[PDB]
This record gives C-alpha cells, structure tokens and sequence, in this order.
C-alpha cells in the first residue's frame, strides 16, 4: 500500500486543512445532564457522532438517514470510529 | 396444520429462544461516552428483548436443533423470523432479490425468471406453518420431559 | 503459572493444564463443535463450554 | 429513582432464586460457587416519581410499569466457599429490611 | 464416618454455646473415630448427651449391627450444666481416600 | 509446637496480642469456645469493686492478607491460672508458644 | 359520526359539566366511579351527570378518562403517554407484524382519540 515515511515542518494552512472546526469554549462536558456541547472540547458538531450513527438529540436514529447531517445541533451521521482522529 | 393456543404458547418459547441466541451476536458497537449519556436519560425504546434462562434456551435449542437439522434453508429462515425479529416480507425481499432463476416451470408456461414476490411469500409462509408444526410435539413433551 | 517437573515426558513436548487449555483454545472448540453439529449456534457452543 | 434489594428479578431461573431469602439475600451457611448470585440488586430504570397528576392517572389506571433492569452482585468466577457473615448498613432515614 | 448434622448449627465455622471446642476440632476428631459394621451398606448413628463432662464414644445409640471399637475416643467436653449436643453421624463404606469436593 | 525450638518462642508469642493473656491470677470459673470467665483470686482482688475477668475471644474474622485468625481456649476448668499468662491460643500459637 | 356544532355543544356542556362537578358538588349517589373520583381529589351539572352516568356507566374505563379530561382538564398527549405507560403486549397485525408486544405510543393517542369520538358519540343523543 504505501512506501516510506515523510516528515516536513508543519505549515499554518496544512494545519488547518487537518482540522474540521475551531475550539472555542473551556469547558468539555455538562455535569449537570451529561452532554458535550456546542464547541467545547468534546464536540459533537466538529468531531463526529459520539454515539453510533446517530444524533446528539437523536434526530436520525436508523442506518437509513447515513450520510445526511442533522439540524438540531449539526452532526453529521458516520461511525463512533470517527471520533477518534477527526 | 397447528391451533392457536398452540400458536401462542410456542410463538413465546420461540421470541424467546431467538432473542436469547440474538444476545450471542458476534459484536455490537457503542462507545465510552455513551454508557454515562445513558443511564441519566430516559432512552425511550428499550430494544432490550426479554430471554429465557440458559436451561430452557439450551435445551429448546436441542429441540430446534434435533427436528430443524435436515433443511438448513428452513433453519436460516427460522433464525431470520425470530433471531433478528425480522418480518416475512423483509425477507420475502432479501429471498427474492436472490432466489436464482433456476427455470422453474410454472402453470403460464416455459419461463426463465425468479418465481415473483407475490410468489415468494406463500413460498415462506408454508415452510413455517409445517415446521411449527413439525416441531411443536416434540417441544411439548421436552418440557413434560423435564418434568 | 507455575512450573514444575514431571520427568515422564519426552522433550518435544511439556505439560500443560486442563483448565488453562480449555481458556486458549476457545474458539478452536467453537469451530470443530460447529462442524460436528453437536450444536449449531454459537451461544449454544458458548454455553457448551461454559 | 433508587435501587432495590429484594428477590425480585428479571429472567433467570429458579436455580439461583433456590439459595436466597425472601429479602433477596443469602442465608447464612449456603455454599455457593462461581457465578451466583449473591444479593438480588436491580435498578429501575423507567421509574417516574411526577407531578399528582400522574398519581391521579395511577389511581385510575394501576400501578403497573416502569420495571427493568438488574445489577445482582454476582460470585466471581472460579471461586468457591461458604457463606459466614452478612453486614448490612443503612443510610440513616431508610427503611430497614427484615433480615436487617 | 461420611457426614454429621448436629442440630443448631448453620456451618462449621461457627460455635456452640456450651462446649468448649469449636465445631472444626470435632468434626476432626470424628473423622478418626473407627467403628464396625456388619449387615449394611450405609447406617446413620445418633448420640444425645447433656451434662458436664467429657463427651465419648459410649454416647452414641448403638444398634446390634454397628460397633464401635474404641469406647475412650473423647469428642468434646461440655462445660455448662445444661448444654446437650445431638447430631446424626452418617456412615457408610468405602475404599480408598474420598475428599469432599470430588463427590457428585 | 515445633520439635527444635531457640527459646524466643514465649517472648513472641506473649508480646504479639493475638493471644489473650491473664491480666490477673485466679482460678477459672467459666470455659467456653467464644468466652471465658476467670474467678479474680483475693489478694489481687481491689478492695472495692471485687468483680471477676471476663474475656471475649476473637472468632473467625478476614485478616489484612485475607487469612482466618482465630482464638482458642488452652485450658481447662477448675484451674488456677497465673498473671500474665496464656488463655487464648490465637493463630499459630500453641500453649504460649508461637508455632508456624 | 358526530357533527361540530355538535362536537363543540356538548364540548362546552362537558366543560361545565367538569367545572361544576370538580368542584365537589356531586353526590356520592351518582355513582361509586364518580365518587372514586371524589376520592382523588347545579342541576344542570345532575342532569348531565345522570346522562354520561347512564351511558358511560357500563365501561368506568373511559368514563374516569372522561373524568380526567374533562373533570380534571389534562391534556390528551399526557393520558396517551400514562396510558403507553401501562402498556400490556397483546396481539396486532402491525407494520411491523401480528407478534406480540407492547405497542407505541401514536397508536395509544389513536386509541385516546377514537375512545374520545367514540364516548362522545355514544353521549351525544341522550
Ligand atoms: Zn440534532
């Protein structure tokens, strides 16, 4: 599949061709219910589905809505894999 | 062809049965977030079929196990109705789409086709109306065995 | 575990114990118990080594 | 809502429900082996606790809902032995139970 | 000797109120105790002693077919005034060294 | 009791509590496996508050390394008993002296 | 089926109807299912209590449901959803098929809905 390994110093715009979204916010979670919020550090709407192909509110809840994403906080439908290099 | 009663009291045992196997699935998915965003939330569906215990699940597998060995399309079939609960024309689709135009001549003429959908249903309906009732003697002495 | 001797054996092979073999080879024993159809279904195979 | 103790369960056989008390709970001496079940402890999941309204419509209609779940405190595996002891202590301003 | 139920006692790592050993050293002290049968398989002996004293062989109720061999094989001693003790020894045959665990 | 014994055996033994040493000499009244009563001989009897020794044995209890520790009477009844002396053999004591 | 004029004439007689009873001017001598409701708590509000007593008298399901809308004044999405709360499986020949399981909850607000239509058709004439 693929040959040697490459480095280079990172550039600004590489940096944010890696990204999907900018933290803006301190906290990660809610302690009072148990949501990640809107763009904290564990963010739905940046880094993908926390829970398995599905909503934050729960608006697409089947394999059916896949590739669609919501409206209700802006998540779009994968795998919870996802979250984990986004 | 089997009574009502009978129906019921072996369309339980079966729900059962399947939603035991069901639980042996090979793996599922979640996650380590999810657990925590659950148990302070009312879900709302509770997908959570009940089972039996392992004696009876076990041992009415023996039961499925000692009629259903010889078809194995009959089985499958079984453990699409009651394992994944899916419906018959769901798999009336999922047969159909590949059910092989093995050239099976019917009372039109010559033809070279899949026997139709409306075909294919009535094609499963007997396979599990017999089996059923094949089965249900058998199963209704396997509990008075034990006893 | 721990080892000890028996010196009864031949040396292209070694003692192993029951309990530590039938947690290893798990799901050898699913795959031969599947194809003598002792049982068909895998919760079945899991509750049969249990 | 809480947890509870008692012997109620949902779906497991008789076998385990042999060795416990009316309580939910071992008697003293039963020996065990791996994987029982030592005290019978569910959740409910699904318990309401709302406004009269809702005792009003529970008056008229019964109480029958919101059970599910359980979390039995389980023997760890391979591990066998005798009962001895049972210690219970209680959260002041709780009801005691009957083997307490 | 194969099994022995003395009556107010849950399990053998508790006491009794009015002996002075606990229920481990007597049972020992029971799976030493010989004794002779002839016209069964499997009997079930029963001893009831109250008063202080010495607890021996010669308590049991003895039958016509069993025979204890040595009368001077102490158990316990019971040290209150009124404490009894009344357990029922099962005993049956056997051949070779059978632990508890490997039974059934 | 261990056959080639070095003479330190009742020091340990004494000075490890796991045993339960007569605090005064008398003359045992009451034996029994979970208590003992010792009659307090008059000269070390107080003039006022005359009362007798009663010692509560440790039974069985879970050990910081999960191990059974446990106390038994070593003596008989009627018996004149020393101060400072063995009553109780605890775990791997025996008569006063410490056996593994 | 009823019309509207008539869906909201005896709309407004069972607001009345449950203004005036709720209150706790009613007797026990009606009935024992209204004085059950009496425990969970003018001669027009008798006259009516006489109609929806005798007609609704043989079911005292729907009668205290009645009660509860009209007596009490809840809305019909929280009864639909107390009333999916109570759920027993039973058999329907679903969308999904005829096996046996506890139903939804839209299908509990059809049930409110056309127990609704239904009791009140059966009022309506006397
Ligand atoms: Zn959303």
């Amino acid at each position: 599949e693929f040959d040697a390994i490459k480095i280079a110093l990172a550039s600004p715009d590489m940096i944010r061709s890696w990204s999907f979204g900018e933290v803006k916010k301190p906290e990660t979670i809610n302690y009072r219910t148990f949501k990640p919020e809107r763009d904290g550090l564990f963010c739905a709407r940046i880094f993908g589905p926390v829970k398995d192909y599905e909503c934050l509110c729960g608006k697409y809840k089947r394999l059916k809505h896949r590739g669609v994403i919501c409206e209700k906080c802006g998540v779009e439908v994968t795998q919870t894999k996802v979250r984990r290099e986004r | 062809n089997l009574t009502k009663e009978q129906h019921e009291w072996l369309n339980g045992w079966l729900e059962l049965w399947g939603a035991w196997v069901y639980s042996g699935r090979l793996e599922k998915r979640m996650s380590s977030v999810i657990a925590k965003f659950m148990e302070s939330v009312e879900p709302g569906r509770v997908m959570t079929r009940p089972m039996c215990n392992d004696d009876d699940g076990m041992l009415i597998s023996q039961v499925v196990d000692s009629v259903m060995y010889i078809d194995k399309k009959a089985f499958g079939i079984l453990l699409s109705y009651y394992a994944h609960g899916s419906s018959k024309h769901a798999i009336a689709s999922y047969y159909h789409r590949v059910a092989r135009p093995r050239k099976m001549l019917c009372r039109g003429g010559g033809r070279i086709q899949k026997p139709s959908l409306a075909t294919c249903r009535r094609e499963v309906d007997e396979i599990l109306n017999a089996s059923l009732f094949m089965i249900y003697p058998v199963l209704d002495s396997a509990f008075k065995n034990r006893k | 575990s721990v080892i000890t001797v028996g010196p009864y054996l031949r040396l292209h092979q070694c003692g192993l114990p029951k309990k530590m073999a039938l947690e290893l080879f798990k799901p050898f024993i699913y795959g031969k118990l599947e194809l003598r159809g002792l049982a068909t279904t895998i919760k079945a195979a899991k509750k049969m080594v249990e | 809502g809480p947890e509870e103790i008692t012997a109620d369960i949902p779906n497991v056989g008789e076998a385990a429900l042999s060795k416990l008390d009316e309580s939910g709970i071992v008697y003293i001496g039963a020996e065990v082996t791996g994987g029982d079940i030592l005290v019978g402890k569910v959740t409910p999941k699904g318990e309401t606790q709302l406004t009269p309204e809702e005792k009003l419509l529970r008056a008229i209609f019964g109480e029958k809902a919101s059970d599910v779940k359980d979390s039995s405190l389980r023997v760890p595996n391979g591990v066998s032995g005798t009962v001895i002891d049972v210690q219970v202590f209680t959260r002041d301003g709780v009801e005691k139970d009957k083997r307490a | 000797v194969t099994e022995v139920e003395i009556d107010g006692v849950l399990h053998e790592y508790s006491t009794k109120e009015g002996v002075q050993e606990d229920i481990l050293e007597i049972l020992l002290n029971l799976k030493g105790l010989a004794v002779r049968v002839q016209g069964k398989d499997e009997v079930i002996l029963t001893l009831n002693k109250s008063g202080i004293g010495p607890v021996t062989a010669a308590d049991i109720t003895h039958d016509g077919d069993v025979e204890i061999v040595k009368p001077q094989h102490v158990i316990c001693h019971l040290t209150d005034e009124n404490a009894s003790i009344s357990m029922r020894i099962k005993v049956q045959r056997g051949r070779g060294y059978v632990p508890a665990s490997t039974r059934i | 009791k261990p056959l080639v014994g070095t003479g330190m055996e009742r020091a340990v033994a004494v000075d490890s509590g796991v045993t339960a040493v007569a605090k005064r000499g008398g003359v045992v009244q009451y034996v029994d496996a979970s208590r003992i009563v010792i009659k307090v001989n008059e000269d070390e009897m107080y003039p006022g508050e005359a009362g007798i020794d009663i010692y509560n044995l440790t039974k069985y209890t879970r050990s910081n390394q999960n191990t059974c520790i446990n106390q038994m009477p070593c003596v008989s009844l009627g018996e004149p008993v020393e101060r400072g002396d063995v009553l109780a053999d605890g775990p791997s004591t025996d008569l006063g002296e410490l056996a593994l």
